[PDB]
């Protein structure tokens, strides 16, 4: 019930789609749900994660990145404690991925 | 100490020879010290010769560092291709060989096995984003008892120095290149009144990046890698301990992270090298988008005087339209970098006691910013 | 009660958290959508199942250019 309205916002949001009266809203949302149900990966191994992780703190450590190294060990200690975890950081990961040697500047 | 080396002698490099050999009527200061004389000269000669500590050493200068030169040229060279093509289809089997190339062609070839099976390829810390340029990484594998004076943590130095002396290397190829486009395609825009002021302009802004790029990489050189290089050799080769090898080799490898940009305090200045590394990939397309443009019109102007055997009077027009933008923004892209170095310049002057005050002294004689300061 | 509000600014913090996991990754996602995402993770799907639907509706974005 929830997951449906879920899969509306994503469609509105990330596809710039506001109008559900829209067949455009409709066709991204079918697609949506079908690849959705059609079940071809693997599910997600933490340990395989855990290893990808410090693999970019170790990629920060080497470019010499020390305050984006800190805040990437940091943050990712406090959210690995209190499966999802692992699956939301594999969904980052593979969603862009883009700029991760820029982009640093970090505010807090 | 004592104790300690006898023990690890035999445990660890298990060459033996068996038993190796007022306070209280005073027998200590006749016994310890002969004891330690010999436990530690043997402990040092078995070492250098069984296991070869110095000849690592001497691979981790050309390799590691990549001191050696003839190999790191030619091996980039024929590594360009592949780097420019982004990195997801790239592999560790494309690089073994093309390192294989370049080995048999150059010193390596001569070298003892042990070292040159100790240099093979990795993968710098695979993340996407198919940065070719990026992915390229050496991994130097010590598994032998000599692991101990060559541990896990100074190696990760190691990495940190190559990678950026991976990049000003790329860097330094793509600027000659520049330099290479205008002795190359000058000679024929001779015939061209109204592209040898942009084309100047060119040549004009080009030789302060040869210069930036020429100045620090001889303090890099010949102070970087020549002075450290010496007194490490000093401490290496007198050092009568296990321990005395390992405190000057952590501290060698510390005092270059100092010697360049790379130390919490200096992150700033590092941001204002890095963006000299915009510009001059900057620069390398806007020399290019000349010709693509400029030499292009000519041979069309030649297969013109083929069909005679007013059109081009408009190809005139739209040049005459087309430089004033290129030349005004070439102007401002000149601006641009004369003040950044500059900012570069009025903080470097008070970082570091000594090291880093002689780099200001090096990158100008001519006190050019103290007519633009 | 009191702890299942402070629990409410537990869950904000540690989305916080992911808001700035999310810009030094350079995901195109925000508080927003990233909101949406979280709920869905909730309900048990593959992530590399709902990653290539967002790959293709912010590149079906320039559809609707």
């Amino acid at each position: 019930a929830q997951q449906e309205r879920d899969v509306r916002e994503l469609v509105r949001g990330v596809a710039g789609l506001q109008d559900e009266a829209d067949p455009n809203f409709q066709l991204a949302l079918n697609f949506a749900w079908s690849n959705f149900r059609f079940h071809r990966f693997l599910d997600v191994n933490s340990h395989k994660i855990e290893k990808t992780i410090e693999g970019i703190y170790e990629k920060f450590v080497i470019h010499s990145d020390l305050s984006k190294a800190a805040s990437w060990k940091r943050l990712t200690e406090e959210f690995l404690n209190a499966d999802a975890h692992y699956s939301i950081l594999s969904l980052l990961l593979c969603l862009s991925d883009s700029p991760s040697n820029s982009s640093y500047v970090e505010t807090p | 100490l004592i104790g300690k080396s006898i023990n690890f002698l035999h445990q660890v490099c298990h060459d033996q020879t068996p038993t190796t050999k007022t306070d209280l009527e005073n027998a200590f200061q006749g016994k310890i010290d002969a004891a330690y004389f010999e436990t530690s000269k043997y402990l040092l000669d078995v070492l250098n010769k069984k296991y070869s500590l110095l000849d690592h050493m001497q691979a981790m200068r050309r390799y590691l560092l990549l001191g050696q030169g003839d190999f790191i040229r030619h091996l980039m060279d024929l590594l360009k291709p592949e780097l420019v093509r982004p990195a997801t289809t790239l592999y560790q089997h494309n690089l073994t060989g093309i390192l294989e190339t370049a080995v048999r062609a150059t010193n390596a070839q001569f070298d003892s096995p042990e070292i040159l099976r100790r240099l093979d390829v990795r993968l710098l810390e695979v993340s996407p984003g198919d940065t070719g340029w990026d992915v390229f990484s050496l991994d130097y594998h010590v598994d032998g008892p000599i692991a101990t004076v060559f541990t896990r943590e100074c190696m990760s130095h190691y990495l940190r120095v190559f990678n950026f002396l991976w990049r000003a290397k790329r860097m330094e190829y793509i600027l000659t290149d520049i330099r290479k486009g205008h002795m190359c395609n000058a000679k024929l825009l001779r015939n061209m009144p109204e592209f040898s002021g942009v084309l100047h302009q060119c040549h004009i802004l080009a030789s302060e990046m040869v210069h930036f790029i020429h100045q620090m990489q001889y303090y890099i050189t010949f102070e970087v890698l020549e002075c450290s290089w010496d007194e490490l050799w000093n401490k290496v080769q007198q050092a009568q301990d296990l321990d005395h090898i390992i405190a000057a080799h952590e501290v060698f490898l510390d005092t270059i992270i100092s010697r360049c940009l790379l130390d919490s305090d200096s992150r700033a200045l590092l941001n204002q090298l890095r963006a000299v590394f915009d510009q001059i990939i900057e620069l390398q397309n806007a020399q290019d988008a000349i010709y693509r443009a400029a030499l292009e019109e000519l041979q069309r102007r030649l297969q013109f005087e083929e069909k005679k055997k007013e059109e081009e009077n408009k190809r005139i027009g739209e040049f005459k339209e087309s430089i004033p933008k290129m030349c005004s923004q070439l102007r401002i892209l000149t601006h641009f970098y004369q003040g950044i170095v500059q900012q570069f310049l009025v903080l470097l002057t008070t970082s570091s006691d000594e090291s880093l005050r002689f780099l200001s002294f090096r990158l100008d004689f001519n006190e050019h910013y103290k007519a633009r300061e | 009660a009191a702890a299942a509000a402070a629990n409410l600014n537990a869950v904000r913090e540690t989305m916080d958290v992911l808001l700035e996991i999310s810009r030094i990754l350079n995901t195109g996602l925000d508080m927003e959508t990233l909101s949406i995402c979280v709920r869905l993770c909730e309900q048990g799907i593959n992530p590399e199942a709902l990653s290539s639907v967002i790959k293709e509706l912010r590149k079906a974005t320039e559809a609707l250019k």
